[PDB]
């Protein structure tokens, strides 16, 4: 696996943290669990996409961009 | 790792809240009912909050003998 020679400095992971070592408050951890917090953020991000200009062009009235080097029919 | 309740109840209640919240908080919410039944009624009557009288669901038949009423007899019909 790892490169030959001295092993990478701090390649060994720190020892695992216990349940009572995680430094998150119970009110925050339980709040995030029950309030579905991270997924409300994702819902919101879709909302601001909803109020952004669309990317769509109206083919064939509008055409996408092609270069001089474009290769079409002979 | 996981604490045992009977060895350390408080460390277990912290672990149960963080690691198994839906189960642990079911027991809190459910237990909160019998706590409500034992504390709210005494304090409500303490502060003069009076339980209302039951609403009538059958004709309330008066007790005692009939009142020996005179008036509205057959002669009064015409
Ligand atoms: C109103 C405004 C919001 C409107 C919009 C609502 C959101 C609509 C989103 C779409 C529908 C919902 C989708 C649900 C997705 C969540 C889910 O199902 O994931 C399952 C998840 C697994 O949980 P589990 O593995 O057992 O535990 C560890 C998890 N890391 O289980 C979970 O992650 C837990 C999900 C918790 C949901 C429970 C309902 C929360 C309401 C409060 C409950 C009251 C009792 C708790 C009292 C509080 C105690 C402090």
């Amino acid at each position: 696996a790892t490169p030959a020679g001295p092993p990478p400095k701090n390649f060994r992971l720190p020892p695992p943290k216990n349940w009572d070592e995680e430094s998150e408050s119970t009110i925050d951890k339980v709040g995030k669990y029950f309030l579905m917090t991270e997924m409300l953020r994702g819902m919101y991000v879709l909302l601001e996409q909803f109020f952004r200009p669309p990317y769509t062009i109206y083919y064939p009235f509008e055409k996408g961009p092609i270069s001089p080097r474009f290769r079409g029919e002979h | 790792t996981t604490p045992r309740f009977w060895s350390t109840p408080l460390k277990y209640c912290r672990w149960a809240a963080r690691e198994r919240p839906a189960l642990f908080f079911s027991v809190v919410i459910g237990a909160l009912g019998p706590v409500t039944l034992a504390t709210v009624p005494p304090l409500r009557r303490l502060i003069g909050d009076v339980d209302a009288a039951p609403i009538p669901l059958t004709y309330p038949i008066p007790p005692g003998p009939r009142k020996q009423l005179k008036g509205y007899d057959d002669d009064t019909e015409d």
